[PDB]
């Protein structure tokens, strides 16, 4: 088993923390979710290849820009993450996420990762967001985004209802592991 | 950790580590914020343990066992006392908050319903002075800390023993040398989240409204102060490297 470093960028409304808890515990919490996630080394063998695979978050850091950095030394792979429902978290990657990783982190892939996948097609998440002339991500404006930002691939998944998230982590695994 | 407290926070929230015949008494909006607040104490409880194995097992582990150069463990664990000092202290605290809000008769049934005091009191004056001064010349000192381990660990067998038998126990998992660092950075980022859901849930007496929304100011304040005095120490730096920053 060889060790690889993953950390997940994205706004706070993202959802980061969330797929980080239901990943690690196989299980979105029944009675209590964490607020706040530490770190694991999740046990992952994806195409024969077995890897100890670090989890970091970046919750909290969003507003400290000389803190923040100090999450990146030696990643191995980025999961940069956007809510389906949020047209805004998806306007914060081009200029704002996508410099900072590729500056800090030279030559490591990138995954667009769309969360809330579950919320695409909620009545609630249309209505209020057509209060501001918007409507829930579509999956060609996430390819496209991932295209123009340089990402390895494009991704979307559910921490709710666990629909694409093995799948997430199974590919940031084999990222990791390219050349 | 001391297996009192390990067993006292060994459920996933306080909702599941209270009894269910005291769990019923309250009602949802108390469970809520008490299952916030276990979370924050749970949470430092595991801090002051990483901090314990860097100071008790990494640190001392070098210096009792291996022949490094004078000044290099102190290279990789800077501030290691005085952050075990700070987060021993507020730990204490926070566990004398719930020992005594215990019922008699019981040793996991209580409700803590004056926390914002205490956080005040952490986040203001020389405590939160102390904090600033530690975690200033910490966070200034990470990417040295890593580069020092990694060449250490690429060049010394001795050292690299050392690191490979202390680690080895599946619970020093995700605790490693470079990961007990990031996780020391990374908690105090983590106190507005956890005090912002403690203030979301503690509406029902208005002066603990009042005190948590003082304390998650105090945090704040702190977290800038500490940002703003963050520049990463590098070896071998040249002075003209420095003033043309
Ligand atoms: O060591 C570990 C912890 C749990 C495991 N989780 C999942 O496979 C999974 C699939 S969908 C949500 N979690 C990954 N490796």
């Amino acid at each position: 088993a060889i060790r690889k470093k993953l950390v997940i960028v994205g706004d706070g409304a993202c959802g980061k923390t969330c797929l980080l808890i239901v990943f690690s515990k196989d299980q979105f919490p029944e009675v209590y979710v964490p607020t706040v996630f530490e770190n694991y080394v999740a046990d992952i063998e994806v195409d024969g290849k077995q890897v100890e695979l670090a989890l970091w978050d970046t919750a909290g850091q969003e507003d400290y820009d000389r803190l923040r950095p100090l999450s990146y030394p030696d990643t191995d792979v980025i999961l940069m993450c956007f809510s389906i429902d949020s047209p805004d978290s998806l306007e914060n990657i081009p200029e704002k996420w996508t410099p900072e990783v590729k500056h800090f982190c030279p030559n490591v892939p990138i995954i667009l990762v769309g969360n809330k996948k579950d919320l695409r097609n909620d009545e609630h998440t249309r209505r209020e967001l057509a209060k501001m002339k918007q409507e829930p991500v579509k999956p060609e404006e996430g390819r496209d985004m991932a295209n123009r930002i340089g990402a390895f691939g494009y991704m979307e998944c559910s921490a709710k209802t666990k629909d694409g998230v093995r799948e997430v982590f199974e590919m940031a695994t084999r990222a990791a592991l390219q050349a | 950790s001391m297996e009192m407290d390990e067993k006292d926070f060994a459920a996933d929230s306080w909702s599941l580590a209270v009894d269910s015949s005291f769990l019923q008494q309250h009602k949802k909006e108390v469970m809520k914020q008490q299952d916030v607040i276990y979370e924050l104490i749970q949470t430092e409880l595991h801090h002051v343990r990483t901090l314990k194995i860097m100071t008790r097992l990494f640190r001392t582990g070098m210096l009792e066992e291996l022949h490094l150069e004078p000044g290099v463990v102190q290279g990789l664990f800077p501030c290691v006392d005085e952050l075990s000092d700070i987060h021993t202290r507020f730990l204490s605290q926070l566990l004398e908050r719930r020992r005594q809000a215990l019922c008699p008769g019981s040793t996991r049934n209580f409700v803590i319903h004056r926390l914002g005091d205490l956080l005040i009191s952490q986040f203001s004056g020389p405590s939160a002075e102390q904090m600033c001064k530690t975690y200033s010349e910490f966070c200034s000192r990470h990417s040295k800390a890593l580069k020092l381990y990694k060449e250490l660990y690429a060049r010394d067998k001795r050292f690299q023993q050392f690191i490979r038998k202390v680690t080895r126990p599946a619970v020093l998992k995700r605790h490693g040398v470079q990961e007990c660092i990031l996780l020391v950075t990374q908690r105090i980022t983590k106190y507005p989240l956890l005090i912002s859901r403690i203030l979301q849930h503690s509406h029902g007496i208005e002066e603990e409204r009042q005190d948590l929304t003082t304390a998650l100011g105090l945090v704040k304040e702190l977290l800038s102060n500490v940002d703003e005095g963050i520049y990463q120490l590098e070896k071998g730096a040249r002075l003209q490297e420095i003033y043309n920053r």
